RNA sequence: AGCC
């Protein structure tokens, strides 16, 4: 269903999870 | 190559890391496989004939992974490597071994 | 400092299979500091002397 | 890794305080430094490595010549030493001077 | 007294006729204000009793079975008779309770709660309407089929099973043990579920529901945290620490939720679901409730072929590298050589012998095979190992020199240990000769652990924050845990050949060391059980055939198995180690293994990224799988999963999964003692965030306590039998809480219980008499000693008749004789007369010298355990979590400084204190009897060093009467300095013996009073210098009441 | 040897070893037997040929 | 009867 | 008859030998 | 009447 795919589009999307972004910058 | 269970025997009752005063870790020898002889010998020539630059990892707590690191910088010439790199590796040498 | 006639024998065959195969190059040999590099682990360098 | 000639950065103002947030404002600077007295007490390192708490109080019954199995009541000198309070201590002597 | 109003109550529910009088049995402390005993009841209308009230609770549609959702064809649902189809085969053992209560019982007691709260206010009802909607479930699916009427014994026969579904019984016990444990709406969500679909799946549902609990531990945050210093005392540290996950988990976490939705369960994969949004701790409890719910679904009891198929059917190949297998025996064999360097150079007394260390202490042992014994005229058959050694050491034929073969021609018989929501574990059945020859050898093995940082022994207090605190002590943001799940770890292929053949070259650098031809003796033989499990073969019976299945592996059952799988754990990830450095660059701070359950911590150069957590465990199922042992690689930054305990964003959380109603074997007690395991699995469950109500559990003590000597007559005890501080110890009347009552008729109670607390068994009478015990009691002198005297003879023969009590039917002829000796005296009121120093009577002379006043303290330490109650926390906010664990072993002493060494014996604490307060040469009279020389008796006792040893038996003897080590007891700092400001005790010196009981009796009347009421109080006791000699006298002739089923009582696991 | 039992009461009785107070007097007796004597005797005379 | 599996 | 029955305590050999203080 |  669109319920629960939505769910790990959200899970990856905030910003408590996410880091180091900046050597994909460069790359 | 030599057989790793003797190469590793002779090395740790060497240096004998089990019996030292700092007992904040477990230390033991790391690193001495035998896919590692390959992998660090390919390295060195295919970023000889390429021209690409290199980096270090190392950690500083262990001096036999910084004791061989002489024999890299009196071999591979010191341009090869990044410069804030090779700075690093050899502060690390004096500050910790001969100075 | 005990391993010395098999520490020699490394920069001899490090320093000719490089030497060898420098032979087979057709372009130039130039030499710039590149942008991404190529990490060697300095326990990888205790396991080949 | 050494970046492009092509790359930029943002610098931050950091330059001081010019409300004076010390002079006659006691109720608002109160707060301003409770802020950093915690978040310099989730800084300043542990201890570990400490002397046991067990063979250190039996080490200091012997030079005060206590009574047997009444060291805790007999003198009121071995109270509270416990390696939680070792640490509290360092804790808020290192984050009370920084802020 | 409330126990007393349920007791009265319960009887006016069960007998609704006429006919039916109870009479309550009084008594009192004077000759001419009482307490009772217990209540009579004559009733004579019995039959029907409990199938004519349930149909008024037979509302809604039954329950169908759906017979097609587990794999096998006799793990449905389906009716007995079409299974089963002749009464010839018929197996119980798939669905048997073992436990001695009946389903006619359990229903009993839901009807009469349902009873007593049907007309409740507004808050009340809530909970009664949530326990009525889940009864009609249970009760509609019952009354289809009947009530099946159990046996005498508690068994179900064969025609009365006959057209009712196989696991009816098994069920319905199961799901009124979840009814009677909902208490909000998110435990009658997850209720409804696990009784619905437990009717039909009972094969794959409590793994399903349990499985997400090792992720959901690595998502949560970590914002102040209790660490551990490097000796095991707690710290308090408030780091931060972000929780780091790849997105690969959450890939993976999805599909553990599409395959709990494919089973049925629609509205717990709701709450997993509407938690990840959010990833906090505040609501952790919820996901740690759905874990402990699911293991009480019940027991997968299967086949002994069908459930050890998967186990010993594995795949060897020689396409692993063998380069990786010569360090990992060269790792193992370093060890054999590091631990057994010192007892072997200087030749210690325990190995000079191992022939005698095994023999003294052979109760240790799991049991053997069954065999047929011949004890004078008798003929027994038991399963003990001790028992087969005094009938072969008659026969001529005890050699324990040569050790038997194991291979095809002898195969080992195997045995079962299984735990819902696991897998199967399989139990060698060895024989007695490979208990003796690795016996000494493995006790030198086991003290170099309880020494060693990285070993399970070293970290093994009755604490829990102490033991598992060492995980977060090395936690930050550029480190990382590293925490494998090895699936089958006892038939890898890194376990059958480098393992044995890397014990055996660590004996053979040991014979070399040596000088005695004692310790060269011993190093062979325990070297010699490691060649014949070389080749070992299996024995697994199946219908009418026995197979014999080639096993080369490592299994439980064995005496090595807890500390020769610790080496082979810890060699095995110092070689994983070793290759994922070829990637990375790191420093390895700790590893621990328990088992086959470790972590290691590795600390990072450069901070720890979403795609160095991707890459190494990428990198750790790669590099075992290249060794052919195929684990689970888990990484995390904030929270593991050591040995059932979930430490969660600082936070530390158990399982609560103890079946109360159902058990995996049948066991060999009565119902009394039955009705306190049922108790004291309740207050374990209560403290791990499963609350059952304590009125079910109050009800099936009645059911279980009471017993008749009439089809007519029966007799209920009261709650002052039940409660007071005797052998027959049940319950206690507030929950954590062990009270010391001081009346005048409670004293006179307890001590006319000590009369019966020892009784005498026919059948150990007998045995003690005959000709091959008394053969086994001359061949153990000749051994212990190379001269006779007859008091040592006495004291080895009266030493044996108590390792006696380890066998169950002598065990059992004296519980059957503390009962029906009982039912004498609840009868006649009058009792005897004697004086006996108890505990109680310490505690009269002491009580009327305190003098309470009200006092408050305010909260200055915070909470590391949340699922415990809230009259338990706020204990510790006040005073503070255990700091240092004080140690009550006496090991720290002289005498067991001596004993230890010199001999192989381990006397109890008990046994320790009775001695120590006599004369010079009345110590020297009991050490001949243990195996010490005469030159070294004559030496301790000659150096009036006992005198200094008498306090510190008395200080660990203390501790182990009013159980401060052990209960729960052992979460409260006692040398706190908020306690100190509440006692206010003066000092008079001279006498510690009386000043040591002082001041911790209150410290145990402050506690005793804010867990009852939730106030402070301050003490305030000037003791007078004439009391005080009076009580010195009373201090070494006090004596403990010890019962069999309470020693129990004192560890969780 | 000296028979220990004869000579630890007269060690014993110099200390003068109080039966009530934590001394550190009462760990001058701790690990003196026959055995020790011949462990020790053995271990100084076999390492210095070593 | 016994039925060898190796 | 266990071992700790028989050995009379110091309270029990106190008695066999008699004395006033005063 | 006995590890069912």
């Amino acid at each position: 269903k669109e319920e629960s795919k939505q769910l790990l589009e959200v899970l990856k999307t905030k910003e408590e999870h996410q880091k180091e972004v900046q050597y994909e910058i460069l790359q | 190559l030599v057989s790793t269970e003797a190469q590793i025997q002779k090395m740790s009752q060497d240096l004998q890391l089990e019996a030292l005063t700092i007992q904040s870790e477990t230390q033991f020898l790391t690193g001495i496989n035998s896919q590692a002889a390959n992998d660090c010998f390919k390295t060195l020539i295919a970023a000889m004939l390429s021209q690409r630059t290199m980096s270090l990892d190392f950690v500083t707590t262990n001096y036999m992974s910084l004791i061989s690191g002489m024999w890299l910088l009196t071999v591979v010439p010191n341009d090869m490597f990044i410069r804030e790199s090779l700075v690093a590796c050899q502060l690390a040498i004096i500050n910790t071994i001969i100075y | 400092s005990n391993r010395l006639g098999q520490l020699v024998d490394l920069t001899r065959l490090l320093a000719y299979n490089y030497e060898t195969l420098m032979a087979c190059i057709t372009m130039n040999m130039q030499h710039v500091q590149t942008l991404t590099t190529e990490k060697l682990q300095l326990t990888s360098v205790t396991s080949l002397c | 890794r050494n970046l492009p000639s092509t790359a930029r950065y943002i610098r931050p103002n950091l330059l001081q305080d010019r409300l004076n947030l010390h002079d006659n404002f006691e109720s608002l600077w109160d707060t301003i430094t409770t802020s950093n007295y915690i978040l310099a007490r989730s800084v300043v390192p542990d201890l570990k490595e400490l002397v046991s708490t067990e063979a250190q109080i039996q080490k200091m019954s012997q030079d005060l010549q206590l009574e047997a199995l009444t060291i805790q009541s007999e003198t009121q000198f071995l109270t509270g030493i416990n390696s939680q309070a070792a640490n509290d201590c360092f804790k808020t002597l290192i984050a009370a001077m920084l802020s | 007294g409330k126990y007393n109003l349920i007791l009265s109550e319960y009887l006016s529910f069960i007998y609704n006729s006429q006919s039916a009088v109870q009479i309550p049995i009084y008594y009192s402390s004077n000759s001419e204000n009482a307490t009772l005993l217990s209540i009579l009841s004559y009733s004579y209308d019995k039959y029907n009793a409990v199938e004519r009230k349930l149909v008024k609770y037979a509302k809604g549609k039954p329950l169908e079975a759906d017979l097609t959702v587990n794999e096998l064809d006799y793990e449905n649902n389906k009716i007995t008779s079409e299974l089963f189809p002749t009464a010839e085969e018929y197996t119980d053992l798939l669905m048997d309770p073992a436990i001695l209560t009946s389903l006619s019982s359990n229903l009993n007691a839901v009807m009469f709660w349902l009873e007593k709260h049907e007309n409740d206010v507004a808050e009340k009802l809530k909970i009664y309407k949530r326990r009525l909607d889940l009864f009609t479930i249970v009760a509609s699916t019952v009354n289809k089929y009947g009530v099946p009427r159990h046996n005498a014994k508690y068994r179900y026969e064969y025609e009365v099973m006959k057209d009712k579904p196989y696991y009816l019984v098994t069920w319905a016990n199961s799901s009124i043990e979840m009814l009677m444990s909902v208490f909000s709406h998110e435990d009658y969500l997850i209720a409804r579920e696990l009784i619905v679909l437990s009717y039909s799946n009972r094969s794959t549902l409590a793994k399903l529901v349990s499985s997400p609990m090792s992720i959901l531990v690595a998502l949560v945050d970590i914002n102040g945290t209790f660490i551990t210093n490097e000796e095991l005392e707690l710290e308090f540290s408030n780091k931060y620490v972000r929780a780091i996950v790849p997105d690969q988990t959450f890939d993976e976490l999805k599909q553990m939720l599409d395959n709990m939705r494919k089973a049925g369960l629609t509205d717990i994969p709701k709450m997993i679901q509407d938690w990840l949004v959010d990833c906090s701790i505040e609501k952790f409890p919820l996901m740690a409730k759905i874990y402990s719910w699911s293991f009480h679904v019940g027991f997968r009891k299967q086949k002994m072929l069908d459930a050890a198929l998967d186990q010993l059917k594995t795949e060897y190949t020689e396409d692993v590298d063998d380069e990786m297998y010569r360090e990992y025996t060269m790792l193992i064999r370093d060890e054999v050589v590091k631990m057994l360097e010192e007892p072997v150079k200087h030749d210690d007394h325990l190995l000079q012998d191992s022939e005698l260390a095994g023999l003294l202490s052979m109760s240790s042992a799991s049991n053997g095979e069954s065999r047929q014994l011949k004890f004078g005229r008798k003929t027994i058959f038991s399963t003990k190992k001790n028992m087969h050694v005094m009938d072969d050491m008659a026969n001529g034929r005890y050699t324990p020199g040569i050790i038997p073969p194991v291979n095809v021609d002898k195969p080992i018989p195997l045995g079962r240990r299984d735990v819902p929501g696991r897998r199967t574990r399989i139990i060698f059945i060895l024989p007695y000769e490979y208990f003796i020859a690795q016996h000494a050898v493995v006790e030198k093995m086991l003290i170099y652990a309880k020494h060693t940082r990285e070993y399970a022994e070293f970290y093994s207090q009755s604490n829990q924050l102490l033991s598992y605190g060492d995980v977060t002590r090395f936690l930050s943001n550029n480190s990382m845990v590293l925490y494998t799940d090895v699936s089958q770890w006892d038939s890898s292929q890194h376990n059958t050949q480098p393992f044995r053949k890397g014990i055996i070259m660590g004996l053979d650098m040991l014979a070399n060391m040596t000088n005695d031809a004692r310790v060269i003796q011993t190093l062979n033989l325990y070297k010699q059980t490691q060649i014949n499990l070389m080749d070992s073969y299996v024995q697994i019976p199946d219908g009418n055939v026995i197979k014999k299945i080639q096993y080369g592996a490592v299994a439980s059952g064995e005496k090595q198995t807890k500390a020769a799988n610790s080496i082979a754990n810890l060699a095995l990830i110092k070689t994983v180690l070793s290759r994922i450095s070829n990637k990375y660059s790191f420093a390895t701070k700790i590893i621990r293994v328990d088992g086959d359950d470790n972590y290691a911590v590795l600390q990072f150069n450069t901070e720890v990224t979403k795609q160095m957590v991707q890459d190494v465990s990428n990198d750790v199922r790669e590099t075992y799988a290249r060794m052919n042992t195929k684990v689970k690689a888990l990484v995390s930054t904030v929270g593991i999963e050591i040995a059932k305990r979930y430490i969660a964003g600082g936070k530390i959380f158990f399982r609560a999964g103890i079946n109360l109603l159902n058990n995996e074997k049948k066991g060999q007690s009565t119902q009394w003692d039955q009705a306190a395991v049922l108790y004291s699995n309740y207050i374990v469950n209560r403290l791990r965030g499963f609350e059952t109500d304590r009125e079910f559990i109050l009800t099936k003590i009645m059911q279980m306590t009471s017993v008749a000597i009439t089809g007519s007559l029966r007799l209920f005890p009261s709650e002052r039998v039940l409660t007071t501080n005797s052998t027959f110890k049940v319950f206690d009347s507030e929950d954590f809480i062990i009270e010391y009552g001081t009346t005048d008729d409670e004293v006179y109670i307890q001590r006319a219980f000590m009369s019966l607390s020892s009784q005498k068994s026919g059948i150990a009478d007998e045995i003690a008499a005959s000709s091959t015990f008394k053969n086994y009691v001359s061949r153990l002198s000749e051994q212990l000693l190379f001269s006779k005297n007859n008091i040592v003879s006495r004291g080895i023969a009266l030493t044996e008749k108590a390792k006696l009590n380890s066998y169950a039917p002598i065990s059992l002829e004296k519980r059957r004789a503390q009962i029906s000796a009982l039912l004498t005296m609840l009868q006649k009121p009058v009792t005897f007369k004697s004086s006996k120093i108890t505990i109680n009577d310490i505690l009269r002379d002491i009580k009327p010298f305190f003098t309470v006043n009200e006092a408050h303290l305010p909260i200055q330490y915070q909470k590391f355990m949340p699922t415990l109650p809230d009259n338990v926390q706020y204990i510790i906010q006040c005073i503070g979590s255990r700091t240092y664990q004080i140690e009550d072993d006496g090991s720290k002493s002289a005498i067991s400084r001596l004993i230890s060494k010199y001999s192989v014996y381990k006397p109890s604490i008990e046994e320790l204190y009775k001695v120590i307060s006599l004369h010079e040469n009345e110590i020297q009279l009991y050490l001949i009897s243990l195996g010490i020389p005469k030159i070294d008796a004559d030496t301790y006792v000659g150096s009036k060093i006992y005198s200094q040893d008498k306090y510190r038996i008395l200080e660990s003897y203390v501790y182990n009467l009013l159980s401060i080590n052990y209960g729960c007891y052992q979460l409260f700092d006692f040398n706190s300095p908020d306690l100190e400001k509440l006692i206010r005790i003066p000092f008079k010196g001279k006498i510690p013996a009386v000043t040591f009981i002082l001041h911790l009796y209150a410290k145990l009347e402050v506690i005793n009073h804010a867990i009852k009421n939730g106030s402070w109080i301050s003490l305030f006791c000037n003791y007078p210098k004439s009391e005080m000699i009076k009580l010195w006298k009373k201090m070494w002739n006090i004596t403990s009441l010890r019962s069999p089923y309470t020693n129990a009582n004192f560890f969780q696991d």
